[PDB]
């Protein structure tokens, strides 16, 4: 799905961009409506995006480390970049995402 | 509501402000009630025995069903419902049985009836600020009681903190708050002097003392003794019943002068300042064995003396905290007799412990290994002391 | 005599419309026809839905599905082919607790008078069992989740996806209605559960923001209505008593006020409202809060002071009603300190300005004040006892909380601010000028 | 003559809101001063005056573990004059346990601690509440077993508890005493061989 | 008396009745055509041959009748994301079974199914298992010892039994014998179990079984990927039929806006549902683009800024100075004393007095009410932690636009 690409696009490009791989589900929301707002397509909320974090969960490319608030819980990406830049299989969109620093 | 009001400000005066107000929610039966109160205030302003003389007056002129509680014997929430169930459904013997709030809610229901008879309900939970610290469904709920049992009751609470201390995640319903203030000297001087007739029956009671006492014990003699008691007192406390106990002792101290023949204020203003010492002690030397004096004074030089400074002393802010082993060779340093070790000196350890002179302040559950860390829990003054009952100075190792 | 009691039935009328009345709403035109247009439809079609009202508290969510109901149940075409389960996620706080209540609450063949038997998974084989036998020729029921958002902490969601799961499911009507205030509860759900939930969510944000509805919905509040409006209102109360809140409602057939009284009511109520006073403590009290609870809570305050010897409203007592909740209380409760405890909030403020909100101890702070007392010569002679006790007066009154060891060595930290205290030192009354001259310095 | 006074305290509340206390100034020794305690239960239980409970401190780990064992106490010592479960053992089952007997004739109802200082201080703060709370309905008399000072009781009761307390001092002999005394009567006594 | 109704009921002899309508239902013919695609696009109501699952039911079908052919038993992992037609797809399969069971073309056949969702604990399966053999309720011991003594003993003439384990995530736990149990008995030989494990994550078998559940759980496993917008909307024009009350490009919308999210069928299904009842009170009998979008924009939510923009003037205060904090120390992490010294900043800039601090708890509780703002219960006043929990660019889309 294409909301799904947009978010393992922008937890590629925060872990690629920052030595620290604590990524909160704020903190990537944050980065995720940016990137959103870059290419003009509607962002979902937190209340969507959590769902479609717990639906990339699922696939196995992820693990939620569950906290107190959903606002908090810790997403750890379980692949390696390559076989996520080769499961997405849409290296014009992955390309683009990734070269935009300025929205972090 | 008229009734109550003129019932109540008899017996506390200068809080007619406040007898108003609760007459004013909920003095009639007949109208309705807010769905909780919250009046506060400091210790000693009088909210136990208000609501419960309020609740007494409601129960005896009118139909409401009253129940007051305290939120410290309800270490569970079965209490807690099982003594409000009693009290707002009575003669219902032991067959009495509240599983859970729902079950407590449920039976209330049934409570309800037809409106001519004109029913009401009342709770008072004093010391409420031990609801926050329990099974967190119990504050939301009583808050809004009226709405679940559809019923016309009030939930009134007490405690001495302000209701923003009460604020939960998951937020409230609303609170009429009262505030119960503290009261200034003139106030406190005409609670002191409300009981002037008791007072006088007292000592009329307890015989030429008691013809030189009636000719002249009366109102404006005792209102100037409570000046002069104001005049020193008022400073450290405002507590009306620490100021009444206090006020009954010094009056007997005061009146030896008029019953055996200013020209009082000194005679008094001496015992005065011995009773203010006093004050908070509510009263109408420790002897020890010798190697545990020598023990104690081990571990408050452990606890005191800066353990690397124990190289240059011994060899021959907060207590610090000290091991077995410190303890015991600052013990064999000061003792200066070489006693063996044997079972009593480390029972006196332990002993010693247990008599809360020491404590642990880490390990415990490794005692015997090594890991454990004690603290000494003494002053200065009765190290003096126990050094001068055993002719062991302190002060030269200090 | 009789103008006493008129009087006396305006303060009982008014009170018993703030307190009680749980049916009438205002506002809300599109919510409320969408809660009864799927409530009508399940009821009468066998449709299976769910729904979502969410909103601040305060704004009327439960007052909507007594609207809702209150309307619906008297049609005997919903009140016959339809039961209603209500769920509190309060009073309700397991899934053993709830399946209980809906074992009761459906009238259940293990039921029998509010005692079911059988174990959890027994009782829960059997709902399950019975819901699943039914189909479009049985009644429709309604589950009503109020408190929604604590039905998701209970274990697994056992309770949520079996709700939600006969909703999607070729078996009995039923409806599941959740009410929280939560306004991201949904996040809350598990995948299967936030699955089968189908995502209508109706809001209820309040439609009072504007002052000028604030004043307009005060206005209302506050006036007699006219005895049509009353009679209306007392057949549609006897036909909800003629079939749960209607035990003790308002019931307006009561009352009964002649129209000079009324008039003159609201002559005075709409006299007092157009002044400045009054409009400037609805003002304050709409920049706190714009909920109706708030503005309910006002106006019970108000109007129990409506005693015979002062029979109407003014402005000033609007003023003194906005002034009492407009007050600090941390302020009142400083204010009611003896000057030993002031004397040692002073040095606590002495002591937390110079060191910069560092933590302080009994030992410290009574140094700091010992370096006073020596030469106030108003507290020579008082003793440590004395000081650790009023120290114990503050720290059991939430003036001084602990970081969270000896209790005269324990750290702890200022609740007040710099403010407060200096407020204190303005509003305390007969304070001596050796403490007020150590205040400033 | 400790024995007598604190009879008479007891016996001076019962002829007769703050719970009445008395704090016993005994010695270092713990295991010596149960026998003390004992000839006091057997002292108000010969006159009928008032029924005692004793509070180890190993009983009272928590608060509801104190008001249980209170109770228990309570209930099993007038059944032991003239058998509830523990979880079922409340104050209201006190209060109606008091009424039924003992309203229609005061006995009082005093409780022993006698390690004072063994005791937790948040849990025993709470008891001193709880027991404050049910004066005038429960006549309630707290005797304690205070081995060091007066000091640990003044600082051990905050403000707020010790508002609540009337306490009155009582001081047996130190143990040196009780001893020379046994030395000089018994050791040295020429009737034995 | 009821007793003796709950010993018939343990008993399985008296059947659990649901109360019956005293009035009729409504007849079809009495409804409109918005009605027929209201009630035909329900998400109970399942087509007997589902579309896009061709391939899917192709496999499960040759499994399950290959393992009824040779009378030998084993398992199977079918797996998805929720709304993918896995349970449906299951069960059309194992009716399509019965039905050439029926017509004596296949050997008869048991058909047991268990959730695990609908168990309050992972040892009722066996009371459930051994409740759709007999009818009888007994305790799990027992109904273990029953199912033990039904499987591994040889009794013929035992019949094949085909097991479907709905939501096999709730059946493990720490010790994992119940799942142990299920996938242990297929490989006695004593046993014809033919055992259907359903799950949502694709490596269950290696997050959270253990080596020997994994090893008897095989490899023959499906996967039910998410639908495409073309597949998911394929499922909507067949629910519709012939029937022309849906424009074309409305159901291409809600497809293409639906499978860009999740992939769910159910979320179509209740997104089309929403629009026809927007298009019945609208007064019209098709179902416009509009209604679509006015549907797509009340089920998929966003109501923050709606939330910001209906608070009061002193919480939007707070709102502001919250974030202002968070901008002035960096840490997104913030404590009620600098977050209140902020508030009296901007209030004294704006023009107006602040509430005390006391009033101030209170608004603070109230956004923490609402999820606006994440915050601690108010007993440590002045030092609690409060989060934000919408972004600040929300609060200042909402207070300037
Ligand atoms: N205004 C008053 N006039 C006369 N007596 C008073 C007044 N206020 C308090 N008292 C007396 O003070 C005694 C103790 O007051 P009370 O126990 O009601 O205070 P409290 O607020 O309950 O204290 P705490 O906060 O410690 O529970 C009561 O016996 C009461 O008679
Ligand atoms: N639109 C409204 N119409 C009529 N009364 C209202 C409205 N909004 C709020 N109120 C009043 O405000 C109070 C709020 O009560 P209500 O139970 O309706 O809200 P709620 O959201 O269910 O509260 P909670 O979430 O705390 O249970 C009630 O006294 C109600 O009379
Ligand atoms: N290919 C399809 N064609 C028609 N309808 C479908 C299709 N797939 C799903 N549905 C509908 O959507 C609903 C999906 O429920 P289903 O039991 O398939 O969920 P699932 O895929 O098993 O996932 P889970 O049980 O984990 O939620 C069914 O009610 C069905 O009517
Ligand atoms: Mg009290
Ligand atoms: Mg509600
Ligand atoms: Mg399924």
């Amino acid at each position: 799905p294409l909301q799904q690409k947009l978010m393992l696009c922008t937890l590629v490009l925060m872990l690629r961009n920052e030595r620290n791989k604590d990524i909160s589900m704020g903190r990537l929301h944050e980065v995720y409506r940016r990137v959103c707002a870059k290419r003009n397509i509607l962002a979902l909320d937190q209340a969507e995006f959590t769902g479609t974090v717990d639906l990339v969960e699922t696939r196995g490319i992820l693990r939620i480390m569950r906290k107190k608030e959903p606002r908090l819980h810790k997403v750890l990406l379980q692949w390696d970049e390559e076989e996520v830049h080769a499961a997405l299989s849409d290296k014009q969109l992955i390309a683009s995402i990734l070269s935009d620093t300025a929205c972090l | 509501m008229e009734a109550i009001c003129s019932s109540l400000e008899p017996l506390f005066p200068c809080r007619e402000a406040a007898i108003e107000t609760l007459g004013e929610l909920i003095g009639d039966s007949s109208e309705t009630y807010p769905s909780a109160i919250y009046l506060f205030g400091h210790s000693g302003t009088g909210k136990t025995a208000l609501t419960r003389a309020f609740l007494k007056e409601c129960g005896k002129r009118q139909n409401v069903r009253t129940a007051h509680l305290n939120a410290i014997e309800c270490y569970t929430t079965k209490i807690m419902l099982e003594i409000l169930l009693d009290s707002l459904a009575p003669d219902q013997g032991d067959a009495l049985k509240v599983d859970n709030m729902l079950d407590f809610v449920e039976q209330l229901r049934r409570q309800a009836a037809t409106r001519v008879e004109d029913q009401g309900f009342l709770i008072a939970v004093d010391n409420a600020e031990r609801l926050r610290d329990m099974d967190a469904n119990v504050l939301p709920v009583l808050l809004r009681l009226q709405e679940l049992t559809n019923l016309n009751l009030c939930v009134i609470l007490l405690s001495q903190l302000p209701f923003e201390k009460f604020y939960n995640k998951t937020g409230l319903s609303e609170i009429v708050c009262l505030h119960l203030a503290q009261y200034n000297k003139a106030e406190t001087q005409r609670i002191l002097g409300s009981d002037f007739q008791q007072v006088r029956n007292q000592l009329l009671e307890q015989k030429k003392r008691l013809e030189i006492c009636q000719e002249a014990v009366t109102e404006d003699f005792y209102n100037n003794y409570l000046n002069l008691f104001l005049s020193v007192f008022y400073k450290a406390c405002r507590d009306v019943p620490e100021l009444q106990l206090t006020a009954r002792k010094c009056l007997s101290t005061y009146l030896e002068p008029v019953l055996d023949g200013s020209r009082l204020w000194r005679h008094i203003a001496g015992p005065l300042r011995s009773a203010l010492t006093q004050i908070y002690m509510r009263i109408e030397s420790l002897e020890l064995p010798y190697y545990a004096k020598f023990l104690l004074i081990a571990a408050f030089l452990a606890s005191h003396n800066a353990a690397k400074q124990d190289k240059r002393l011994f060899v021959k802010l907060g207590p610090k905290s000290f091991s077995i082993d410190r303890l015991l060779a600052i013990f064999y340093a000061i003792l200066e007799e070489k006693v063996g070790l044997t079972c009593n000196l480390l029972s006196q350890i332990s002993t010693l412990v247990h008599l809360n002179l020491l404590s642990f302040v880490s390990g415990e559950q490794n005692i015997m290994e090594g890991s454990a860390r004690l603290q000494c829990t003494i002053g200065l003054e009765f190290v003096l002391q126990i050094g001068k009952v055993v002719g062991f100075n302190v002060r030269q190792y200090l | 005599p009789e103008a006493d009691r008129e009087l006396v039935s305006i303060r009982r009328f008014l009170k018993e419309r703030l307190q009680r009345d749980y049916t009438t709403l205002r506002g809300y035109a599109k919510e409320r026809s969408n809660v009864r247009l799927l409530l009508q439809r399940t009821a009468e079609m066998g449709e299976s839905n769910s729904l979502l009202l969410l909103g601040p508290r305060g704004s009327g969510k439960t007052t909507l599905i007594n609207s809702v109901l209150a309307d619906l149940l008297p049609n005997k075409s919903f009140g016959e082919n339809t039961l209603i389960v209500h769920l509190d996620g309060n009073l309700h706080t397991d899934d053993r607790v709830a399946l209980k209540s809906i074992t009761v609450q459906m009238q259940l063949e293990n039921a029998a008078d509010g005692k079911v038997f059988g174990s959890f998974a027994e009782n829960l084989a059997f709902l399950l069992q019975c819901l699943k036998a039914g189909g479009k020729h049985s009644k429709s029921v309604i589950f009503i989740l109020e408190e929604f958002d604590l039905f998701c902490a209970h274990h697994n969601q056992t309770l949520l996806y079996n709700l939600f799961d006969v909703s999607q499911s070729a078996q009995a009507p039923i409806c599941v209605l959740g009410v929280t205030c939560r306004l991201d509860v949904i996040e809350l759900l598990e995948k299967r559960v936030k699955s089968r939930f189908s995502h209508r969510q109706v809001f209820l944000f309040p439609s009072l923001r504007r002052f000028e509805d604030y004043v307009d919905l005060c206005r209302d509040l506050l006036s007699l209505p006219t005895g049509n409006s009353l009679l209306l209102a007392a057949e549609k109360i006897y036909n909800l008593q003629n079939i749960y809140f209607s035990r003790n409602h308002f019931d307006p057939g009561e009352y009964g006020f002649s129209p000079r009284l009324r008039d003159a009511w609201n002559k005075q109520i709409c006299k007092v409202l157009a002044t400045q006073q009054a409009r400037s403590t609805l003002q304050a009290l709409h920049d706190f809060d714009i909920s109706e609870a708030y503005l309910k809570n006002f106006l019970f305050r108000l109007v129990a002071h409506l005693r015979p010897q002062s029979p109407h409203i003014t402005a000033e007592k609007m003023a003194a009603v906005g002034s009492q909740f407009e007050g600090d209380d941390k302020i009142e409760l400083l204010c009611g300190l003896s000057v030993l405890e002031l004397c040692l909030i002073i040095a606590i403020k002495h002591h937390s300005q110079i060191y910069d909100r560092d933590s302080f101890n009994f030992e410290i702070i009574y140094a700091r004040f010992s370096k006073f007392a020596k030469v106030s010569t108003t507290m020579q002679a008082v003793e440590r006892s004395i000081v650790l006790k009023a120290f114990e007066h503050l720290r059991i009154a939430e003036l001084i909380m602990p970081l969270t060891v000896q209790k005269e060595f324990e750290m702890h930290k200022l609740a007040l601010t710099y403010s407060q205290i200096h407020h204190c030192m303005q509003r305390y009354q007969a304070l001596p000028t050796e403490v007020a001259q150590w205040a400033q310095s | 003559r400790t024995l007598e006074q604190l009879v008479d305290f007891v016996v001076g509340q019962a002829e007769r809101e703050v719970l009445p206390t008395a704090a016993l100034l005994t010695g270092i020794n713990q295991p010596d001063h149960l026998s003390q305690f004992t000839a006091l239960t057997q002292r108000l239980h010969a006159q009928r005056a008032a029924m005692v409970c004793v509070l180890q401190s190993r009983d009272c780990a928590t608060l509801k573990a104190a008001v249980e064992t209170l109770v228990f106490g309570l209930v099993e010592d007038n059944a032991e004059v003239e058998r509830l479960r523990r979880s079922q053992c409340t104050m209201k089952q006190l209060k109606s346990w008091y009424t039924n007997n003992f309203d229609s004739e005061r006995r009082q109802l005093v409780v022993i601690l006698p390690d004072f200082e063994c005791f937790n201080a948040s849990v025993l703060q709470d008891l001193i509440l709880i027991l404050s709370a049910h004066c005038g309905s429960l006549p309630f008399v707290l005797v304690l077993g205070v081995a060091t000072a007066m000091t640990a009781v003044h600082g051990t009761l905050p403000y707020h508890v010790s508002s609540k307390i009337r306490l009155r001092v009582f001081q047996t002999q130190a143990a040196p005493t009780g001893l020379n005394e046994v030395l000089d009567k018994v050791l040295l006594s020429p009737k034995y061989a | 008396t009821p007793s003796q109704k709950m010993k018939k009921i343990r008993a399985g002899e008296l059947s659990p009745s649901m109360q019956q309508r005293t009035d009729l239902p409504a007849k079809d013919s009495s409804k409109s055509e918005l009605q027929l695609a209201r009630e035909q696009l329900h998400v109970s109501v399942v087509p007997k041959s589902l579309p896009c699952r061709e391939r899917e039911f192709e496999n499960i079908y040759a499994f399950l009748e290959g393992k009824i052919q040779d009378q030998c038993g084993g398992c199977m992992y079918v797996s998805g994301v929720p709304g993918t037609g896995k349970t449906a797809t299951v069960t059309g399969v194992i009716r399509t079974l019965q039905r050439m069971a029926k017509q004596n073309e296949l050997p008869a056949f048991e058909y047991l199914e268990i959730n695990g969702m609908r168990l309050t604990e992972p040892r009722q399966a066996y009371v459930q298992i051994y409740k759709q053999l007999t009818g009888k309720t007994v305790s799990w011991e027992q109904a273990h010892a029953l199912l033990e003594k039904r499987f591994t003993t040889p009794a013929p003439r035992r019949v094949t039994t085909v097991l479907l384990v709905d939501e096999l995530d709730i059946l493990c736990n720490r010790r994992q014998d119940v799942v142990y149990n299920l996938l242990d008995w297929p490989t006695k030989s004593a046993a014809k179990l033919v055992v259907v494990t359903i799950a949502n994550t694709m490596d269950l078998p290696e997050r959270l079984l253990m080596g020997k559940v994994t090893s008897r759980l095989g490899l023959t496993r499906l996967t039910f990927q998410p639908y495409s917008h073309k597949q998911l909307q394929e499922i909507v024009t067949a629910r519709l039929g012939g029937s022309e009350t849906f424009k074309g490009e409305a159901v291409q919308l809600v497809a293409r806006k639906v499978a860009a999210v999740s992939g769910d069928a159910r979320r179509a299904l209740d997104i089309c549902r929403r629009a026809t009842e927007i298009a019945d009170t609208a007064a019209v009998k098709c179902v416009t683009m509009l209604h679509v979008q006015q549907a797509l924009a009340e089920m998929i939510a966003s109501a923050k800024v709606q939330a910001i923009r209906n608070c009061s003037r002193m919480e939007q205060i707070f709102l502001q100075a919250i974030a202002a904090e968070v901008t002035r120390t960096g840490v997104e992490e913030t404590t009620f004393m600098g977050v209140y010294q902020q508030v009296e900043t901007i209030a004294a800039f704006m023009g107006v007095t602040f509430p005390p601090p006391g009033r101030a708890l209170r608004l603070c509780s109230k956004l923490g009410a609402e999820r606006l703002i994440i915050s601690e219960h108010s007993r440590n006043d002045l030092f609690q932690k409060i989060l934000l929990n919408v972004s600040a660019d929300d609060i200042h889309y909402a207070l300037r636009v």
